């Protein structure tokens, strides 16, 4: 709840060198909680750990490509 | 092994000829190739 | 980085790469002694005219030479593979930082907080200034904060790369499409080298890695400023 | 169903596949396909080596199971002995 | 002359134009994709279909008509056939093993999921359980063939044989059909390229062994073949088997568990 | 298994021709009638220009480049969507 | 028949020692310059 | 009657002696390639251009030394020649199809060649890993090329592979099992065994990096959803079984050696070898992944294949510890194929002891991509396979000519190239440990000493090489007839004399069963 | 169809020192002159081909 944040921490679900489907799913997560919530009326703000996470592990370059793809309607993911 | 002697002997002269070419064979067009290297990277 | 004439292992700069030393000490002596064996025993039977020529029974000495080296196998696994778990264990990095391997530079991004990104390329040879390293030294080095736990996730954006830095025990390859994790932890402050470790085209000699490790305090100072 | 029309080998295997059947049927190897069953081999009951010239390399196997065999030409006239074991073997050129 | 039962073959130049046309074929197929050009690539083929019938031809020549294959012949025949099959198998086991690893580890550009996002598959109930009742019914055809060959029954023999060939050449045609009715590509990511490659190749087989399959018509036609002395029909069978099992492989696999 | 048959005796000839026209052949015509009875064309999906489909990184080796070899106008878009 | 005997099962003569000098030289002489002189080719290329 | 017999043979020796004319002149290929690579880094700096020109060298180094010298001389070369002639066999069981496999090797090379000459070359390493090997990072034909001639090359060995398994199998006398076969022919049958399971997998792989480049498929490439990783299982499961394929023979070839040369009726411990054999080649297929270590696999794995890859060693052990045991209480003949057969034992030993310092997968990462996996796999090829096709190049000369070669000279040729090959390689060991990249055209300054040595000594084995070439015309122009060879009681394909009639065991040995 | 594997048994063991390759007649020359002639014609078109693609065209 309170913050201070410094990097991602370490998730069981995702315990191996190859980290590329932590900075999948907690993309996936914070634009499903987004979306949930400017819906429903109420505040990103809850999705925020999501966000920082996904922040935290992904590339720049992944960001900005699964972005353009949500703008484009080509995001293969379920949101 | 035993064997006969050679049939066609191959005296010292005989072989320091053939080593010689043998081994010219392998270093002059190499080195021919090497030498001109500055000319092939220049041009 | 590496001296002229070195024999051996940079010095480690990690505790992981302490531990690297001294299993390669312990592995090294059992093939200094088993190659020496093998030349021993190679000279010693080629040198007598003693001679013993018929059938040899084969089935005693055959249980030496499969459970010798066998527990020898065993002797070095231990060890081996004690540090590969401990290189594995759960750490809790205070810091994530990413590198994006390309054709011919490292990109590096810390993206904990803001977004701080750059291109780390190699100083070409004829615009080292003097006393600086050829083929190793970068424009913008990788600042990092001495003796803690930093997760570095590596990956590419073209062909394979690998990411090293040989005194701290790392190489981890830079894959298009994966995130891969490795942890890093530098018990000094100083300049750390590395070179890309995967051919990737016409200056794989020449993408290097320079780590800066110096007090928290600076690094956050030095974060600020690359904004 | 049934009915008939296929060939069989008595009828049209032809060249060394009809020749190998045939002496097959007569009991008889002319060439070679079956390994040849010891005798005692002493010199008075050697093992008797079929060729069609008058030599023929032998392999004996000296005692059961082992892995190295002794090869050695055998040539017409007085019977000759492995190097190794001394099994006796004569040639019989036909 | 030989004591032996082996078979000292005459030299033969097809050893040399067969290996040419791999040149050629390869080569051609550099032309083609890269240098917009079928040229090579036709005389490749054209040179390997003539050396495989002149090679083939000879084969026979040797063993019905001269007498060469012997039992000890024949045997080594049966080895050379047993581990040509087995390579097969190791060549199809490394598109299996690219099926799966795509598939059990679906990468975010997919999705995430298999089959994925975007992708169609075909339903493994209509035609693809089709053309696995018509390759396995071709198992029992071919089988009924053999037993009528070593019963002496050479219109049964043939009856079948034609029959295990009609089933070979309605699947080869139900898959052409399917490849065009397919809404997805080769070019359509890995689920493509996997789909294609794999099932692809496997056409291939299948045409080769029906192919295979018609020279042993023909040749029963002949009368080539005994009731006791046809390798080139077990051989034919066996491939015919293999072609048969690599398909259920596929149909578990690509068809039905990754859809 | 046993299946759920039952002959042997003796496996023969005549045994697998009537496996062959008795269980086989009749199996191969029921699911010829279920396939020709499920065939009749599916709607076409909105097409979508999903990056992971539809790949070029290089023209194909005929035709315009940009056309896969059994290309169906009815059901394969191309990059920029169905044809014609 | 074939030849048989040393000097006749191979497919290169050794008739005269010379003429096989020659050959042998333009035989492994060819293998090792090639690499030399694709490396030549592809320097004047670009 | 030329076209007949060297373009169309059907006859086991005349096809060895054809594989043998091949790898030799392969091998000059591959040794000016090796010197190309020593020119560019035996002084600071650049000497021919980038790192593209450096690794199309480098590459086909690479292919070149191992599948047109050492696999064509070894299976195609001595097994062709040997295998059938140890075993009393009339020829191959397809003579006619073993000359396909021949003639297929001409074309494959000329296909390489093809690679490197057109556009910028195949600058990619041996392994062809993409995306580098791709058509977007090496676009034209080269790499298309290359896998073509990977193609052909394999469906030579396939083939050949069919045809020594089934030879060996078949074609021995009726009495004779497979527990009386000599061990070069065990070494032969096992190795087709893993050519025959490894090859199609790597035909797999190269055929799918062929269709992502010119077919539009995806299998390699995370766009479509595909994966470079994958590629490397594929070809990686090939590649750690061919370097068994590459010494195999070597083993079987040094037993015979070893056993001869040592006055020996037979080696040591007959089945225990056997059993080695048959060992290193089943555990050499489940441990290709230690090629893969810093890829990021999970740790389970990397302990897994950790653990596997050293087994290897037990079985190896036997090996060395039983050719040491053949030496003891021999009657040793000091000719120049036991000096290479001695060289052998102790630098493969030291070569397959620095591979079992990098199959621990903590200490890999640090030599993973260095020099240090450079001097561990020239140590067993350099100087382990090469000097068994020396060695027994040296022994069986004079079978297959019918003239003897000049041990003074062929002494000094081993002494040249054993120092030539020492000063190449052992250096490399500390550029590796010290951190010196694999594939690089140039260095930091401080690996410079080690460098210039190490190109010193290849020049040295070039003097070596050149050497050969001398010694083989000498022998031919000299025409020393071979007359009496010892221990033929063990030693079967010496049998028929030097070098044998074309023809040979046209009756088949007699061997009663007792 | 009649079985006439008799003759072709007698045809391709006639005593003439043919291979088995020409062994049948005329038509085996033939076609062996074909395929050769394709093969190495077409190879040396692959070598014209190889010269044709080593060099850099505009
Ligand atoms: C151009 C290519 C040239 C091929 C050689 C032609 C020589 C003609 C000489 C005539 C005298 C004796 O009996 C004989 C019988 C010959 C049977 C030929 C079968 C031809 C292939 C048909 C394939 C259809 C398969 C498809 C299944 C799916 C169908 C989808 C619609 C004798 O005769 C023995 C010769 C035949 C033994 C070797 C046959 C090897 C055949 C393969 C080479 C061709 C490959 C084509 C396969 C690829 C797909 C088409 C006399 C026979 C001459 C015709 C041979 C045609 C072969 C093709
Ligand atoms: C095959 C030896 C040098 C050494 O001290 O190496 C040390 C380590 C690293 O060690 C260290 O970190 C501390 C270094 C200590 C510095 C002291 C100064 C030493 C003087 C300089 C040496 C000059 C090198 C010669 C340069 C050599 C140029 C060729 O390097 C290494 O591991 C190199 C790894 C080699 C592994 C292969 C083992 C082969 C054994 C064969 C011998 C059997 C019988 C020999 C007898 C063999 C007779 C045949
Ligand atoms: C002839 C070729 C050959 C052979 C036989 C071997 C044999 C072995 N190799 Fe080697 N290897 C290669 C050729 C070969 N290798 C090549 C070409 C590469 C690089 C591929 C590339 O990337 O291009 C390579 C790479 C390679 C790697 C990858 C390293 C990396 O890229 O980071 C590893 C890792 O485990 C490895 C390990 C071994 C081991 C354990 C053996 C074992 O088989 C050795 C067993 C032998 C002994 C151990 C010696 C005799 C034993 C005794 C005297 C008994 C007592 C010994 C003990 C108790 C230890 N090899
Ligand atoms: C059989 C395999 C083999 C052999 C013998 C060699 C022999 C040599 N190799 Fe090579 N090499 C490789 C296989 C081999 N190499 C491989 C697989 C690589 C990795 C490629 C990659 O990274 O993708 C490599 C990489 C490699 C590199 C690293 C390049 C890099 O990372 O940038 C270097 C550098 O020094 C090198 C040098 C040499 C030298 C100086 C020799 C010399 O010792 C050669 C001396 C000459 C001989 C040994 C003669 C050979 C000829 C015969 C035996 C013919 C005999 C004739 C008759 C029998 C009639 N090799
Ligand atoms: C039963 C019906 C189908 C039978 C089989 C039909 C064709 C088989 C041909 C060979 C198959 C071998 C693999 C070739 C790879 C791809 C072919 C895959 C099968 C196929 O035909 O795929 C087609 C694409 O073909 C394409 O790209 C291009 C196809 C032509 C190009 C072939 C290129 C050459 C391939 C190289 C072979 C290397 C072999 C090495 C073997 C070495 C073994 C040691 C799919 O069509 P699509 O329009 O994309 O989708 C359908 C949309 N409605
Ligand atoms: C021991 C062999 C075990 C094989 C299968 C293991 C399957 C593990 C997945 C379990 C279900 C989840 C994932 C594994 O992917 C993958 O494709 C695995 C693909 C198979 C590779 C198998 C290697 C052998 C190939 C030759 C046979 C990551
Ligand atoms: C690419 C284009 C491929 C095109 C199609 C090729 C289809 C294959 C046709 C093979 C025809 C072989 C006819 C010769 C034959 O069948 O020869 C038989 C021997 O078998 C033998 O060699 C058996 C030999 C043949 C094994 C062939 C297996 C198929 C190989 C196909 C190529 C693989 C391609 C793989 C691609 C990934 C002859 O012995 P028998 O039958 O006992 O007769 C003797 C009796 O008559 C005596 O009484
Ligand atoms: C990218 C494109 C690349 C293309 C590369 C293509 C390269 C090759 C061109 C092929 C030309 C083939 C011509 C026909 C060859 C027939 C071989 C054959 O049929 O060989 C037989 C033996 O192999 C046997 O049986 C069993 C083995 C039969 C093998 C038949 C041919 C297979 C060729 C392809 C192999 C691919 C392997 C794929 C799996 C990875 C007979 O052996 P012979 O010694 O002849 O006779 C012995 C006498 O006693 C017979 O009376
Ligand atoms: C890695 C393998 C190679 C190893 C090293 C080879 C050792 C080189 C042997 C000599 O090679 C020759 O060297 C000459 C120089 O000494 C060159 O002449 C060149 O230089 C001469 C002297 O300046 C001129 O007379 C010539 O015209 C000019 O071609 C000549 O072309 C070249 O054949
Ligand atoms: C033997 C190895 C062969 C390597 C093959 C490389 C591929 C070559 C096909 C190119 O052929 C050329 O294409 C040109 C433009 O289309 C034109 C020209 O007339 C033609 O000849
Ligand atoms: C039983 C078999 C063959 C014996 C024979 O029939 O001659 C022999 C040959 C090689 C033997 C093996 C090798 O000598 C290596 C190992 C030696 C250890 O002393 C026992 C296990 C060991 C793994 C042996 C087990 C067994 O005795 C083997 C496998
Ligand atoms: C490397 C390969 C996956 C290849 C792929 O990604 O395509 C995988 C598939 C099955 C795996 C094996 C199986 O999971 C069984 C074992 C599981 C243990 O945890 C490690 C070893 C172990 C023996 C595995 C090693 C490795 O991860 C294997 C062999
Ligand atoms: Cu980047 Cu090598
Ligand atoms: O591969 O070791
Ligand atoms: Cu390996
Ligand atoms: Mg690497
Ligand atoms: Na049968
Ligand atoms: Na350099
Ligand atoms: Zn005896």
């Amino acid at each position: 709840k309170i913050k201070n944040y410094q990097t991602a921490p370490f998730d069981s679900r995702f315990p191996n060198q190859n980290q590329t489907r932590n900075c999948w799913q907690n993309y996936l997560d914070f634009h499903r909680c987004e979306k949930a919530m400017t819906a429903k009326g109420g505040d990103v703000s809850v999705c925020e750990w999501y966000r920082r996470v996904y922040k935290s592990l992904c590339p720049i370059s992944w960001v900005s490509t699964w972005d353009d793809r949500r703008a484009e309607g080509t995001f293969p993911g379920k949101i | 092994i035993t064997a006969k002697p050679a049939k066609t002997p191959t005296s010292p002269k005989e072989q320091a000829i053939g080593l010689s070419v043998t081994f010219l064979s392998f270093l002059l067009p190499a080195g021919w190739v090497l030498y001109h290297l500055d000319n092939y990277k220049k041009s | 980085m590496a001296y002229p004439m070195q024999l051996g292992f940079q010095d480690a700069t990690s505790p992981i790469m302490e531990e690297l030393l001294h299993f390669h000490d312990h592995t090294l002596m059992i093939v200094f002694l088993i190659s020496s064996l093998v030349l021993y025993i190679i000279s010693l039977m080629l040198t007598t005219k003693l001679t013993h020529t018929s059938t040899m029974d084969a089935q005693e000495v055959e249980t030496i030479w499969t459970i010798l080296p066998a527990i020898i196998l065993i002797l070095i696994a231990l060890p081996s593979l004690r540090i590969l778990y401990m290189m594995d264990e759960i750490n809790n990095p205070s810091l994530t930082v990413k590198t994006m391997g390309h054709q011919w530079y490292w990109s590096y991004e810390y993206t904990d907080y803001e977004d701080l990104s750059f291109d780390s390329y190699m100083i070409p040879t004829s615009e080292l200034k003097p006393g600086e390293l050829r083929l190793l030294e970068v424009d913008n080095r990788v600042v990092l904060p001495m003796e803690m736990t930093i997760r570095m996730l590596v990956s590419s954006e073209d062909v394979l790369h690998s990411w090293a830095v040989p005194s701290l025990g790392l190489k981890t390859d830079a894959i298009p499409g994966r995130l891969n994790q490795t942890t890093l932890m530098s018990s000094r402050p100083g300049l750390y080298y590395g070179q890309c470790s995967e051919i990737c085209g016409s200056n794989h000699s020449f993408m290097p890695i320079v780590l800066e490790l110096v007090p928290l305090k600076y690094f956050e100072k030095w974060s600020a400023s690359m904004l | 169903a049934s009915g008939g029309g296929v060939p069989t080998d008595e009828e049209q295997a032809t060249g060394l596949e009809r020749e190998v059947m045939l002496a097959a049927r007569k009991g008889q190897d002319p060439y070679n396909i079956l390994a040849p069953k010891a005798t005692s081999g002493t010199k008075e009951d050697p093992n008797l080596v079929p060729s069609i010239t008058n030599k023929r390399i032998v392999g004996c196997i000296c005692e059961e199971d082992n892995s190295t065999v002794i090869w050695f030409w055998l040539h017409k006239g007085e019977a000759q002995r492995c190097p190794s074991c001394g099994t006796h073997y004569k040639l019989v050129p036909h | 002359h030989q004591t032996h039962a082996y078979h000292m073959v005459n030299p033969s130049p097809w050893p040399l134009t067969g290996a040419l046309s791999a040149l050629l074929m390869t080569s051609g197929l550099t032309m083609w994709f890269h240098f917009n050009s079928m040229t090579l690539l036709m005389i490749g083929l054209t040179t390997n279909m003539l050396t495989m019938y002149q090679w083939w031809r000879d084969v026979i020549r040797e063993s019905t008509f001269q007498g060469h294959h012997t039992p000890a012949v024949q045997k080594g025949l049966r080895y050379g056939m047993i581990l040509f099959i087995i390579s097969e198998v190791l060549f199809f086991t490394g598109f299996f093993w690219a099926f799966y690893h795509s598939s059990l580890a679906p990468t975010p550009e997919l999705g995430g999921c298999w089959p994925p996002t975007g992708i169609h598959p075909l339903n493994p109930l209509e035609v693809p359980l089709l053309n696995t009742s018509v390759l396995l019914a071709s198992g029992v055809s071919i089988t009924w063939a053999h037993h009528s060959l070593m019963e002496g029954d050479r219109k049964h023999m043939l009856q079948a044989l034609f029959i295990t060939i009609t089933l070979g050449v309605y699947f080869t045609l139900l898959q052409a059909s399917e490849y065009y009715e397919a809404p997805f590509t080769i070019s359509d990511g890995v689920y493509g390229s996997t789909f294609f490659v794999a099932t692809g190749f496997h056409g291939l087989h299948v045409i080769i062994g029906s192919t295979f399959l018609i020279v042993c018509f023909f040749r029963q036609l002949k009368f080539h073949f005994t009731s006791n002395h046809h390798f080139g029909f077990e051989a034919a069978a066996w491939y015919w088997h293999f072609v048969d099992v690599v398909w259920l492989f596929l149909y578990v696999s690509i068809y039905w568990w990754g859809s | 298994a046993s299946a759920a048959k039952g002959d042997h005796g003796g496996t023969g000839a005549r045994t697998w021709r009537f496996l062959t026209f008795g269980l086989a052949l009749p199996s191969v015509a029921l699911c010829t009638l279920n396939s020709w009875l499920h065939s009749g064309h599916r709607e076409r999906p909105a097409f979508i220009p999903y990056h992971h489909l539809r790949i070029r990184t290089k023209p194909f080796s005929w035709g315009d480049g940009n056309h896969t070899f059994f290309h169906n106008p009815r059901v394969n878009p191309l990059p920029t969507g169905y044809e014609k | 028949h074939y030849e048989e005997g040393p000097g006749k099962n191979i497919p290169f003569s050794v008739e005269n020692k010379w003429r096989l000098l020659a050959m042998m030289t333009l035989f492994f002489g060819s293998g090792f310059a090639a690499p030399f002189f694709i490396v030549r080719h592809q320097l004047l290329k670009k | 009657m030329f076209i007949n017999r060297w373009l169309f043979s059907t006859n086991h020796k005349d096809i060895g002696t054809l594989y043998l004319l091949f790898g030799a002149w392969a091998g000059m290929v591959g040794t000016a390639l090796s010197l190309l690579i020593r020119a560019e880094l035996g002084q600071p700096g650049t000497l021919l251009g980038d790192d593209q020109i450096y690794n199309v060298v480098v590459t086909a180094h690479a292919f070149v030394m191992i599948f047109f010298m050492v696999m064509p001389i070894m299976i195609g070369g001595f097994g062709n020649w040997l295998v059938p002639l140890m075993i009393g066999a009339p020829d191959m069981a397809f003579p006619r199809m073993n000359n396909m496999s021949f003639w297929l090797l001409p074309p494959s090379f000329l296909l390489l060649l093809a690679s490197s000459m057109v556009e910028a070359g195949a600058g990619t390493g041996w392994t062809v890993y993409p995306p580098l090997a791709g058509n977007l990072a090496h676009a034209g034909a080269s790499v298309d090329l290359t896998i073509f001639s990977l193609h052909l090359a394999g469906v030579s060995s396939i083939l050949g592979a069919i045809n020594f398994i089934t030879t060996i199998i078949n074609m021995k006398p009726p009495a004779m099992s497979q527990y009386q076969t000599p061990l070069f022919v065990w070494s032969v049958m096992i190795t087709a065994v893993l050519l025959l399971l490894s090859l199609p997998v790597l035909a797999a792989g190269i055929t799918m990096l062929l269709t992502d480049r010119n077919l539009n498929t995806t299998f390699f490439d995370p766009a479509g959803g595909g994966d470079p990783i994958l590629y490397q299982h594929l070809f990686w499961f090939f590649g750690h079984p061919e370097v068994y394929i590459l010494i195999l023979p070597g083993f079987g070839m040094i037993s015979h050696i070893v056993t001869y040369y040592s006055g020996k009726k037979e080696p040591f411990g007959y089945m225990g070898m056997v059993w080695a054999m048959m060992s290193i080649g089943f555990l050499g297929f489940i441990v290709w992944a230690h090629h893969m270590f810093t890829v990021g696999m999970d740790v389970d794995t990397r302990a897994y294949f950790t653990s596997a890859t050293m087994i290897i060693a037990i079985p190896t052990g036997v090996k060395v510890f039983s050719w040491l045991a053949t030496l003891h209480g021999g009657n040793i003949k000091w000719s120049p194929a036991m000096m290479w057969a001695l060289g052998f034992i102790f630098l493969f030993t030291v070569g397959g002891l620095t591979g079992i310092v990098l199959a621990n997968s903590s200490l890999d990462i640090v030599l993973h991509d260095t020099y240090y996996v450079v001097a561990h796999f020239h140590y067993v090829l350099s100087m382990g396979a090469v000097f068994a096709i020396m060695g027994g190049f040296v022994h069986w000369f004079p079978l297959f000519s019918g003239y003897t070669l000049n041990d003074t000279w062929a002494k000094i040729h081993f002494a040249i190239m054993f120092v030539g090959v020492n000063m190449t390689f052992f250096p490399q060991h500390f550029l590796g440990l010290s951190g010196m990249p694999r594939r690089y055209s140039d260095y930091p300054d401080a690996y410079t000493m080690w460098n210039t040595i190490s190109s010193m000594g290849s020049f040295i084995s070039l003097t070596a090489v050149m050497l050969m070439v001398f010694i083989i015309w000498e022998a031919f122009a000299s025409k020393r007839e071979v007359l009496t060879v010892d221990l033929t009681t063990t030693n079967l394909e010496w049998l028929n004399g030097c070098p044998p009639p074309y023809h040979t065991f046209e009756e088949p040995t007699y061997v009663n069963l007792k | 169809f009649e079985n006439r594997v008799a003759e072709k048994q007698k045809l391709f063991q006639e005593d003439n020192g043919l291979p088995v390759h020409l062994k049948g007649g005329a038509t085996d020359n033939i076609l062996y002159r074909v395929t050769m002639t394709l093969c190495l014609g077409g190879t040396l078109y692959s070598l014209y081909c190889l010269g044709w693609a080593s060099f850099p065209h505009k």
